[PDB]
RNA sequence: CCCGAU
DNA sequence: TTCCGAGATCAGACGAGATCGGG
DNA sequence: TCGTCTGATCTCGGAA
């Protein structure tokens, strides 16, 4: 069970969110009663992965929308991690932004930041 | 969340060779990675997707078929530079347990850090005033087996403001 | 020699590095070895092997040489790996024969392996004038008067020509005007020095003050005419031993005449060969007495004066008990002091023989010593490697409650316990490291 | 005696037997007869796998009393076997599902494996189909018996019992008597008839016989039994 | 029977033992020197640094460390007060 | 004696399958076993897989 | 490509080895067996009817491999 | 000698309980059930 | 170790 | 004269089917 | 029980 590769983060909370949706309607299509009596974990870290995520509202969330952000994103000059915050943290209103935000020293300007609400609220 | 590229060498008992292999080791390895953290890893949840599965052995012994996997799973595995958002499942008067919303119980947040009115009394009092957000801070995992928890976090609440909610 | 490679592998952990120590101990390990060859079986990069064997042919502990298959085997000598040891020692007694300025030239020569002049002078008219008054600024040119002033007593000598092969590159060696030629310390003409050190209080603590100095500048005036494998000190006459006396000595010469008779004839015996032949023996007579008290120690000196006369009258010739005797000679023979029974020469029986006389082999007994003195040195390094990443949390504070400072105050009584015993153990290293040297042909 | 030449290369074995070995020209060159109250005793591994359901079903209620019956089950997980003396047989044989060990007993149609103890060649271990006879002797066809070297003066000859399903199809495809028909050293045959019956057929094929239709119908008619009783 | 009791001792304990720390006063002076070079040797240009913790770091970001008077004159002397050899 | 002396040297030789006969280390002993490849059980007489005559008149 | 197009008496017998091993697991059964409760018995049916799910995996000393169906093979 | 044997031949994986590579040990067998490496998904 | 079987 | 190397001449090794049966 | 191979000292012989 080696892990080779330790690390590769791109998964926005969309994509992860959208695998587990097509995965627990999936799984039932098949599931069964024999591996019972061997494995059930898995079913109870879906399940309850399946709220945290939803506690975001990607409900109405779509695929479109990660390279359309994304594209707003690239001029922007953030980090890649600091994007999937942006993406996963879908901060609500400019204070998570203005405050919350990471690596708001330097950057913030009060230009982009302001355009940011624009693209976030978007 | 992460991805982890992992090899895994699944054995497949000789009953389900009606299934088709990419599902039926799908159904093997969710069942052998879920609901357990890998140590320097993270905390497995289940399978993204079989990116090289390669050829059905089968030994002198078993009669099952053991075919070496090369798979990508999605892991939990804070990047200490996330603003997560959980909820109070516990209060110690040392410091504060946030959980995430029923995905682990188990991050324990070291209370310092936040506006001087800070204590929890042990009558449940939550912070002495002026969903929860989080900063999750360092990476901290220990390896169980010693003889004959595992991925606990410390969690941090800086000078936010929290304009929503205080 | 495991023990010595024991040490190789703390010596440069602690000095520069840990890759640095590994493929440089592996080099101790496996000798004579390319640079291909030293990247795949330590697991190491190449771009990590020819950057650590570049600080360690900067510092002269691996040295290269090509023979027949126009590859460039890299050999680490082992010996010099150790003088890393003596390196603060090497400071002191350039400040006892030189000023605050010479002592700090053979410092960052000892620290920086090789020099050039036109960078070791500019260097210490930086450190010296920082701790001088500014505005009082200390001038180079003492610098370059007191460089030479080293060099014309030869206590540092200079890199012998590089081979410059295709395999070699200049580049990357120097670290970054003028050239210039580098060199290294000349520590064997410390080795010397050190030797007079040790001669001189041999004589002082055992004959007379006034013995000792007449030893001091025989010694003095044969400096450049021998070297280290020199048997025994150029010949002198007493003529020039009255010009050459200090100022300090208002001695008649035939009263000192009289003392030149009675220094050169003694049990003692200037006899180099002889001198660091007693002066080995005193080291190991100064371990049994530290170790199995003064009566085991009297018999211990019993067997250097009759060699193979034993246990027929070492009963006798101590007047302590059978009982009590006859431990302290098996404990002399299981630690490998008492050597062996190398006169039986009845045929194949431990019962029927011709009695087993023991005779101590001052040799033998002296490669365990220092091998024991190695094993020594990694005990004491370790325990300081083992009380220094706990206590990191309040060395920064300063940078605390009542325990917690404590700890700091019983670990700097311990840390400066250990520093300062690794150097009284280092002096017996060299005292039985140039006995050993004296009594080995072909090297 | 010592562990290299006795306790790793020629260790002991359990599922096996050793009796005194007696003639029998009437089972086919590849049937060893073998004792019931040796075949009720060595027993076979047989798991449960939707064709032997309700064979294993219908023996296990004999037990280890009658002979086509098993004397232990293992349950699918490594429960301890189950001796199968003491308790209800047909709780056992209704509890019986898939997966789980029944070690029935050497039954007719499994495959044992001879051996004559000077093995001086490859033919001294041989398979052998077995069918379970009356008898406590080690009974084969007489035209395999110069491979094993054996006469039948009172000489024994020990019966292995492979157990796992792929050391059967070992014994039954590369070591049986209907593949080594042939020595390795010639190519010559080793087994072919010994003693009486080519005197026999000497006898019969020499040129002053001759037989009625009553006697050509007998000698004809004894050619019927054992897998020839459905020929015309 | 006569030892089969217990491990013989935890330790044996010396009669005689270390006579002080040797050499008392004059090794302040290389005491310090032991610890001076030491706070310089690690702290020196000829020493190496762990690039496997930066390839074992998958977290690299902005704001971090893994992100980001010689009062002398002119003169040329060059001696051979050295040897001639090798 | 001698059959324990024979099978304890010449035990771990196959025919590979590239016709080769190798020893475990690897080693080759023959290059085709025999010179034909050809198993000798099978060989009919006078060391002739085929032995014309009788297959012809069959 | 270069090796015996013939099932030789080592690949025959393992073939039937783990078949008959793999079926007495319950595997599936390619022949629509007719009775038959020895799981050898029922390899050998699978062998003469050609459906036994194995491709065997010729080992060249060198280290080469080459494989071959028991489909693609000339039993005897 | 350091000697670091491998184990091969038949007197030593009789020996170790390996089943031996000379005979019906020398190739080795696969499965042939439905499998393919397939495509991943997007990211 | 004897004996005996083959 | 020297002698360095090599053919000659003792001494020590560690081997010598397989199984089965009983006192 | 020799039977074997091994490897260890002596000695008459040629080269420098
Ligand atoms: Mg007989």
């Amino acid at each position: 069970m080696e892990v080779k590769d330790a690390n590769s983060a791109l998964l926005s909370n969309y994509e992860v969110f959208q695998l587990l949706t097509d995965l627990k309607e999936q799984r039932k299509e098949s599931g069964k009663n024999k591996h019972s009596s061997g494995q059930q974990n898995l079913n109870t870290i879906t399940y309850e992965t399946l709220k945290y995520i939803s506690k975001t509202p990607c409900r109405h969330q779509s695929p479109e929308i990660v390279r359309e952000f994304l594209t707003a994103l690239k001029s922007h000059k953030l980090t890649k991690a600091e994007k999937l915050q942006l993406l996963n943290h879908r901060p609500v209103t400019a204070v998570e932004i203005q405050l919350m935000v990471e690596e708001s020293e330097e950057r913030l300007t009060e230009e982009q930041i302001e355009a940011l609400l624009h693209t976030v609220t978007s | 969340f992460v991805l982890v590229e992992m090899v895994d060498t699944v054995r497949i008992p000789p009953w389900q060779f009606e299934r088709k292999l990419n599902d039926s080791i799908a159904e093997e390895l969710n069942k052998k990675l879920a609901n357990k953290v890998v140590y320097n890893v993270g905390l497995c949840i289940c399978l993204f997707d079989i990116t090289k599965l390669e050829d059905a052995y089968v030994f002198p012994g078993d009669g099952a078929s053991h075919t070496k996997v090369h798979f990508r799973c999605v892991v939990f595995h804070p990047f200490l530079d996330e603003i997560l958002i959980g909820k109070i499942k516990g209060c110690s008067p040392e410091g504060v347990h946030v959980s995430l919303g029923f995905f682990d119980d188990i991050l324990i947040p070291p209370e310092s850090l936040q506006q001087p009115a800070k204590f929890d009394e042990a009558e449940q009092v939550w912070v002495w005033e002026y969903g929860e957000e989080i900063r999750f801070r360092v990476v901290d995992e220990s390896f169980v087996d010693t003889s004959p928890y595992t991925l606990v976090g410390s969690i941090s609440e800086p000078g936010l403001g929290l304009l929503s909610w205080w | 020699t495991q023990a010595e490679i024991k040490l190789c592998s703390l010596l440069l952990q602690e000095h520069f590095g840990e890759i640095v120590e590994k493929i440089g101990v592996h080099l101790i390990r496996t000798g004579s070895q390319p640079l291909r060859v030293i990247a795949h079986d330590t697991g190491t990069s190449l771009d990590q092997v020819k950057k650590a064997l570049c600080v360690l042919v900067q510092h002269n502990l691996v040295s290269y040489q090509v023979h027949k298959r126009g590859v460039v085997e890299y050999e680490a000598q082992c010996s010099r790996v150790l003088r890393m040891l003596r390196y603060p020692r090497y400071i002191y007694t350039t400040k006892t024969l030189y000023s605050d300025t010479g002592e700090l030239i053979v410092e960052e020569l000892l620290l920086n392996g090789k020099l050039t002049m036109s960078a070791v002078v500019k260097k210490v008219a930086d450190r010296l004038t920082e701790t001088m008054e500014d505005g009082k600024t200390m001038d180079y040119a003492e610098v370059s008067n007191t460089f030479v002033r080293l060099a014309d007593t030869h206590f540092v000598q200079r890199c012998p020509s590089v081979p410059t092969t295709e395999n070699s590159d200049p580049g990357p060696p120097p670290p970054a005007p003028d050239d210039g030629i580098y060199w290294q310390a000349n520590l064997d003409r410390f080795h010397q020095h050190f030797r007079d050190q040790a001669i001189v209080s041999a004589v002082a603590n055992r004959m007379d003050q006034t013995s000792s100095e007449i030893v001091r500048t025989m010694l003095r005036m044969s400096e450049i005419t021998t070297s280290s494998s020199a048997p025994f000190t150029q010949p002198l006459s007493s003529n020039e031993i009255f010009r050459s006396l200090p100022v300090g000595y208002n001695i008649s010469k035939q009263v000192l005449d009289q003392y030149l008779t009675l220094l050169a004839d003694d049990p003692l015996e200037i006899n180099l060969h002889k001198a660091l032949a007693s002066l080995a023996t005193a080291t190991l007579e100064s371990v049994v007495q530290e170790r199995f008290g003064s009566r085991c120690a009297r018999i211990f000196r019993l067997v250097l004066q009759k060699k193979h006369i034993e246990q027929k009258q070492v009963e006798d010739f101590a007047m302590i008990p059978a009982k009590e005797a006859k431990d302290m000679l098996y404990k002399m023979l299981s630690e490998n002091f008492m050597s062996l029974q190398e006169i039986p020469k009845t045929p194949d029986h431990a019962p029927s023989r011709t009695f087993y006389l023991y005779t101590v082999n001052i040799l033998s007994a002296a490669r365990m010593l220092l091998h024991r003195c190695y094993k020594s040195i990694a005990n004491l390094i370790e325990r300081r490697q083992f009380e220094t990443k706990e206590n990191k949390r309040l060395l920064e504070k300063s940078q605390i409650t009542a325990p917690e400072r404590q700890q700091l105050e019983t670990l700097k009584r311990n840390v400066n316990k250990l520093d300062a015993s690794e150097i009284q153990v280092d002096e017996t290293i060299f005292l039985l490291e140039s006995y050993i040297e004296c009594t080995m042909k072909r090297q | 005696q010592g562990r290299f030449r006795g306790n790793l290369s020629g260790k002991r074995v359990d599922f096996s037997g050793r009796t005194v070995i007696s003639p029998d020209p009437n089972l086919r060159i590849d049937e060893v007869a073998v004792p019931v109250h040796v075949a009720k005793i060595l027993t076979f591994p047989e798991k449960v796998n939707k064709a032997n359901i309700n064979f294993l079903r219908k023996l296990v209620q004999n037990g280890p009393e009658v002979h086509p019956g098993a004397n232990f089950i293992q349950q699918r997980h490594t429960q301890m076997k189950r001796f199968l003396k003491y308790g209800n047989r047909e709780k056992m044989a209704q509890e019986l599902k898939y997966g789980d060990i029944v070690e029935r007993h050497l039954i007719d149609g499994d495959v044992v494996l001879f051996n004559r103890q000077p093995s001086l060649h490859k033919l001294s271990i041989m398979a052998h189909l077995a069918r379970v006879k009356p008898h406590r002797t080690f009974r084969f066809n007489e035209c395999v018996c110069t491979p094993y070297n054996a006469d039948f003066d009172g000489d024994e000859m020990n019966l292995h019992l492979p157990q796992t399903e792929e050391a059967k199809a070992e014994a039954l495809v590369l070591m049986g008597t209907k593949a080594n028909l042939v020595t390795p050293r010639n190519g010559e045959p080793l087994i072919a008839a010994i003693q009486d019956f080519l005197t026999g057929a000497y006898l019969l094929t020499l040129k002053d016989t001759f037989f009625d239709r009553a006697k050509a119908c007998q000698i004809i008619a004894s050619i019927l039994v054992g897998k020839d009783e459905k020929i015309k | 029977f006569s030892k089969g009791e217990k491990l013989p001792d935890v330790v044996l304990k010396p009669p005689p033992l270390f006579p002080d720390t040797d050499y008392k006063p004059v090794p302040l002076k290389t005491g310090e020197g032991e610890e001076y070079m030491l706070a310089l040797k690690q702290e020196l240009r000829e020493t190496m640094k762990r690039m496997p913790y930066f390839i074992e770091t998958p977290e690299e970001r902005q704001d971090i460390e893994r992100y980001s008077d010689w009062r002398r004159l002119p003169r040329e002397m060059m001696p051979r007060n050295k040897c001639k050899k090798a | 004696y001698m059959q324990r002396r024979l099978v304890k040297s010449l035990e771990d030789l196959c025919s590979q399958y590239d016709l080769t006969v190798r020893s475990s280390t690897g080693d080759i002993i023959q290059f085709i076993y025999g010179g034909d490849g050809l198993d000798p059980a099978a060989m009919e007489g006078k060391d002739e897989p085929l032995e014309f005559k009788r297959v012809l008149d069959n | 490509r270069i090796t015996t197009p013939y099932m030789t008496k080592y690949e025959r017998a393992r073939v039937l080895g783990t078949r008959a091993l793999q079926i007495a697991m319950c595997a599936p059964v390619m022949v629509e067996l007719e009775g038959e409760t020895d799981p050898l018995l029922i390899a050998m049916k699978e062998l003469k009817a050609r459906k036994i799910p194995i491709i065997i995996r010729r080992y060249l000393p060198d280290g080469s491999y080459e494989d071959w169906g028991v489909d693609e093979l000339i039993i005897t | 000698f350091g000697q670091k044997d491998s184990v091969c031949g038949v007197s030593e994986c009789i020996i170790m309980g390996i089943p031996m590579n000379i005979g019906t040990g020398l190739f080795k067998l696969l499965h042939k059930a439905d499998r393919d490496p397939n495509p991943p998904k997007r990211p």
